[PDB]
RNA sequence: CCAAGUCUGGGCUAAGUGGUAAAGGAUGUGGCGCCGCGAAGACAGCCAGGAGGUUGGCUUAGAAGCAGCCAUCCUUUAAAG
RNA sequence: CUCGAUGUCGGCUCGUCGCAUCCUGGGGCUGAAGAAGGUCCCAAGGGUUGGGCUGUUCGCCCAUUAAAGCGGCACGCGAGC
C-alpha cells in the first residue's frame, strides 16, 4: 500500500523502516504497507 | 463565521504583528504563522474540537470574523468599484492567542487542536499560558 | 528562594546582547529606589516557573544583599514568549498589592453532576496582609450546575483578611457543556 | 565495553590476510571481510573486534565483524545446515544426488543443482531441507526453494523453513 | 474441531436452559442447555431470584456443573435491593443509591464466596460495582 | 574552460543538497534542557503467574474489556488494567 | 513582440515528444478461495478497428475489440490539398 504522504503505524506494533530514503512501514499486516517514498 | 451587522464595504492589504498572547483555559491554539483566515475554516477548526471532545465541555474562542473581501466580480475583466462581499475573516498574523478552553484536563484537547489547525491555514503551534498574565 | 547577577548599561542595547549571552534585562525596584540588575536565564527561570514564585516573593541574593522580592511587572517576548525583560520589586513592609495563589475546591457537582464543567475566573487574587500570604489563598463550594457562579462576595477571608480587588464579580462558573 | 566479545576455540584456523580475515575450519576458509580502522586479535582462545573510534558508522561496524567473522568461524568449526521442512498433500520430495526435485506446480520437472556447502536431505520427504557452509548462502538458497512454491496463508500445500505458524484466511462463507 | 473446557453459565435458577447464556452457549461452547439444566434445577433451584452464576462442563470429580459460585457483585446487590435492569446509566444518573449498614449488612448475608471475605471487602464492593450499574451510595 | 591559493583555521552534509516550491511525514544527521533507571542492579533480549465481586450500563441477540451511550470502584499483591 | 501584416474552425495527407499507462507486462493489496473483478507504485514498447447523423473537433447509436487512452507543437501542419 502506497501513500506518498500520511503514513503513520497503525498494525500498532507497525515499524518505522528506512530504506533509501524510502519512507516505508513494515508490519505483520498486509494491510501496512506503508509505502510513503 | 461571525461579524453580523458590521458598518463598512471593505478593509484592504498590509500586515506584520498584534496582540493576541495570554491564555484563557489553558487549551490553547498559538497561531504562528499567517494572515487572515477564514472565518469559515475558523468554524472547522471550532467543530474539530467539538466533535473530538465527547461532544459537550465547551471550548471557548479568539480572534473575529471581523473583515469581508471580495473576488469583486465571479470571474469578468477588472475594472467595478471592486464591489460585492463575498468572504469573512478573522485576522492574525504574528503567533497568535487563539484561545481554546473545553475541560478535556487533556493532550485530548491538544489532539482536536493540533489538528483543526495542522489543518487550518497554516504553520502554528499549541501549548499554555507560563508567564500568567496580570490584567486591572 | 532566588538570586540575580547586577547590570550597568540598559534601557535596550545591552540587555540585548545578554539575552544573548543567556541573560536577559533585569530592573531591580523597590519603594522609590532602582537600579538594574541581570538576568541569568535558564535558573531565573527555573525559579521563575515555580511561579507559586510570581505571586508570592522569595529571596533573592545579588552581591549579598539578601533582599524579598517579587513581579511587579515583566516584559516577555512575544514572538517566542520568554522575556524582554523581567522586572522586580523587593518590599519593606506594608504589602498591599497582592495577587496571590488561589485554590479551592470546587466539590464536584459539574462534569460530575451535569456535565457542566468548572471555568475558574480568579484562580488567583489581589488583596492586602503585609508580607503575610502562603502560596493558597482559599475557598469552595459544592454547588456546581444550576448555572451556578461564585464570586468576590461570598468569598471568605482567611487569617491576614483584606479584600483589595471588587464586592463582587464571581471567582467562577458552572458551564454547560451540555447543560445543567 | 559490549559490542565486540567472541572465544575463538577449537584449534581455528583464524587466521587474518590482505584485506580479508580467513577463517578455516572444516573446508571453506570462509572469508569474513575486514576494513581499514576495524582492526582485530585472536590471542590463545579470545577473540575480539576493535572500536578505533566510536561515531554511528564504526559501533554498526562493530557488530558487524564481530558477530560476522564470529560466524565466519563458529561456522568453519561445523560447516553449516538448513533447517527445511517441506509440508504439502501437493509435494513430493527427492533428491535425485545433485538436484533439487520436489512439486506442486502439477508439471514436477523441478531440476536444481545444490551450489556448493549445500546439500540435500530428504529423510521424509515431509522433514526435507538442506545444508550448507556460508551461514547465508544457505538461508538464501532455502528462500529460493521455500518461494518457488510455498507461500498460502489461506489452505496451505508450501515448503516451510522452521514452519512458521503463517497465517490462516478464512474463505467462501463462514 | 471441538474445543474442550468449562463453560461459564449465568443463568435463572429453577429455570433450565435460558436461551442466551445456556440455549446455543453450553451447546457449542462446551456445556449443554436442558441436562447440565435440570441438574442445575436440582441445584440452584433453590437459589435464584436475585441472580444465579454457575460454571458448567464434563468436569473433573467426574461430572457435570463444575462450580455454582455466588451472583455477580452489582447484580446481586440490586437484586437484594429494589429497582429493575440496569440504572439505565451510572454515575451520571445517580438514579439507585443504597445505604451504609443495610449495605454491610446483605454485604456479610452473601459474602461467604467473597475473595477472602470481610465486612470491608463485602461493603465496599458493594458501592463499587453497585455504582458500577448505577447502585451508588446515598 | 580564462587572469589568480586545487591557502591556512575551526565546523556541518553527503542527498549531489550543488543546480530552486509549500501543507505535511518520519528509531535520518549532528546539537543542547527536563524523566525513569545497573547495585528500590536497569532496559531489547527472557522464566512463570497473567488474579477474586470484575464477566457492572442501552444492546440486553452482545459489552458480561475486544459491537456501541453511561460509570469509574470493591477484594486482593505477580500487582493492582 | 506582431497590424508596410502572424491565413482562426473542421478535414484531409505526413506526424513528433509526454505520461498523471487504455490495451501490454511487473508488481504489494483486497472486503483475495477459483475465477473474474476493484485498489495504489514501476514501466511508454508496441499496439491503440468500421459505420451512422451532424461543416461540428464533442457527442449519442450500430458492430466488433486486447484496447478500441488523455494531451503537448499558434488548440502541428495554405508557400501541401
Amino acid at each position: 500500500m502506497k501513500v506518498r504522504a500520511s503514513v503513520k503505524r497503525i498494525c500498532d506494533k507497525c515499524k518505522v523502516i528506512r530504506r533509501h530514503g524510502r519512507v516505508y512501514v513494515i508490519c505483520e499486516n498486509p494491510k501496512h504497507k506503508q509505502r510513503q517514498g | 463565521r461571525m461579524k453580523y451587522r458590521k458598518q463598512q464595504r471593505g478593509r484592504l492589504k498590509g500586515a506584520t504583528k498584534g496582540g493576541d498572547y495570554v491564555a484563557f483555559g489553558d487549551y490553547g491554539l498559538v497561531a504562528l504563522e499567517p494572515a487572515w483566515i477564514t472565518a469559515q475554516q475558523i468554524e472547522a477548526a471550532r467543530v474539530a474540537m467539538v466533535r473530538h471532545f465527547r461532544r459537550g465541555g465547551k471550548i471557548f474562542i479568539r480572534i473575529f470574523p471581523d473583515k469581508p473581501y471580495t473576488k469583486k466580480p465571479l470571474e469578468v475583466r477588472m475594472g467595478k468599484g471592486k464591489g460585492n462581499v463575498e468572504g469573512y475573516v478573522a485576522v492574525v498574523k504574528p503567533g497568535r492567542v487563539m484561545f481554546e478552553v473545553a475541560g478535556v484536563t487533556e493532550e485530548q484537547a491538544m489532539e482536536a487542536l493540533r489538528i483543526a489547525g495542522h489543518k487550518l491555514p497554516i504553520k502554528t503551534k499549541i501549548v499554555r499560558r507560563d508567564a500568567y498574565d496580570e490584567a486591572q | 528562594m532566588e538570586y540575580r547577577l547586577k547590570a550597568y548599561y540598559r534601557e535596550g542595547e545591552k540587555p540585548s546582547a545578554l539575552r544573548r549571552a543567556g541573560k536577559l534585562p533585569g530592573v531591580m525596584y523597590n519603594r522609590h529606589l532602582n537600579r538594574k540588575v541581570y538576568v541569568d536565564l535558564v535558573e531565573f527561570d527555573k525559579v521563575f516557573r515555580q511561579a507559586s514564585i510570581h505571586h508570592v516573593i522569595v529571596l533573592e541574593l545579588p552581591d549579598g544583599q539578601s533582599l524579598p522580592t517579587l513581579v511587579r511587572q515583566v516584559n516577555l517576548d512575544k514572538r517566542r514568549r520568554r522575556p524582554e525583560h523581567v522586572d522586580f520589586f523587593v518590599l519593606s513592609d506594608e504589602p498591599v498589592e497582592m495577587y496571590v495563589p488561589l485554590r479551592f475546591v470546587g466539590t464536584p457537582a459539574g462534569v460530575r453532576a451535569g456535565g457542566v464543567l468548572q471555568e475558574i475566573h480568579r484562580d488567583i487574587l489581589v488583596k492586602v496582609s503585609p508580607r503575610n500570604i502562603p502560596e493558597f489563598i482559599e475557598v469552595d463550594v459544592s454547588g456546581l450546575e444550576i448555572g451556578d457562579s461564585l464570586h468576590a462576595s461570598d468569598l471568605k477571608l482567611p487569617p491576614g483578611v483584606e479584600l483589595a480587588v471588587s464586592p463582587e464579580e464571581t471567582i467562577a462558573a458552572v458551564v454547560p457543556p451540555e447543560d445543567v | 565495553i559490549g559490542r565486540l566479545p567472541i572465544p575463538v576455540p577449537k584449534g581455528v584456523s583464524v587466521e587474518v590476510a590482505p584485506g580479508r580475515v580467513k577463517v578455516k575450519g572444516p573446508k571453506g576458509e570462509l572469508e569474513v571481510p575486514v576494513s581499514p580502522e576495524m582492526r582485530v586479535v585472536v590471542e590463545e582462545g579470545v577473540v575480539r573486534v576493535e572500536r578505533p573510534s566510536d561515531e554511528r558508522r564504526h559501533k554498526s561496524l562493530h557488530g558487524l565483524t564481530r558477530t560476522l567473522i564470529a560466524n565466519a568461524v563458529k561456522g568453519v568449526s561445523e560447516g553449516y545446515s538448513k533447517e527445511l521442512l517441506i509440508k504439502g498433500i501437493g509435494y513430493r520430495a527427492r533428491l535425485v544426488g545433485r538436484a533439487l526435485e520436489l512439486t506442486v506446480g502439477f508439471s514436477h520437472p523441478v531440476v536444481v543443482e545444490p551450489p556448493e556447502g549445500i546439500t540435500f536431505e530428504v529423510p521424509e520427504p515431509t522433514r526435507v531441507r538442506v545444508s550448507g557452509i556460508d551461514k547465508q548462502k544457505v538461508g538464501q538458497v532455502a528462500a529460493n526453494i521455500r518461494a518457488i512454491r510455498k507461500p498460502s496463508a489461506y489452505h496451505e500445500k508450501g515448503i516451510y523453513y522452521a514452519g512458521e505458524p503463517v497465517r490462516l484466511k478464512p474463505g467462501k462463507a463462514g | 474441531k471441538k474445543v474442550v473446557a468449562v463453560v461459564k453459565l449465568q443463568l435463572p435458577a429453577g429455570k433450565a436452559t435460558p436461551a442466551p447464556p445456556v440455549g446455543p452457549a453450553l451447546g457449542q461452547h462446551g456445556a449443554n442447555i436442558m441436562e447440565f439444566v435440570k441438574a442445575f434445577n436440582a441445584a440452584t433451584a433453590n437459589m435464584g431470584d436475585a441472580i444465579v452464576p454457575v460454571e458448567i462442563t464434563i468436569y473433573a470429580d467426574r461430572s457435570f456443573t463444575f462450580v455454582t459460585k455466588t451472583p455477580p457483585a452489582s447484580y446481586l446487590i440490586r437484586k437484594a435491593a429494589g429497582l429493575e435492569k440496569g440504572a439505565h446509566k451510572p454515575g451520571r444518573e445517580k438514579v439507585g443509591r443504597i445505604t451504609w449498614e443495610q449495605v454491610l449488612e446483605i454485604a456479610k448475608q452473601k459474602m461467604p464466596d467473597l475473595n477472602t471475605t470481610d465486612l470491608e471487602a463485602a461493603a465496599r464492593m458493594i458501592a463499587g460495582s453497585a455504582r458500577s450499574m448505577g447502585v451508588e451510595v446515598v
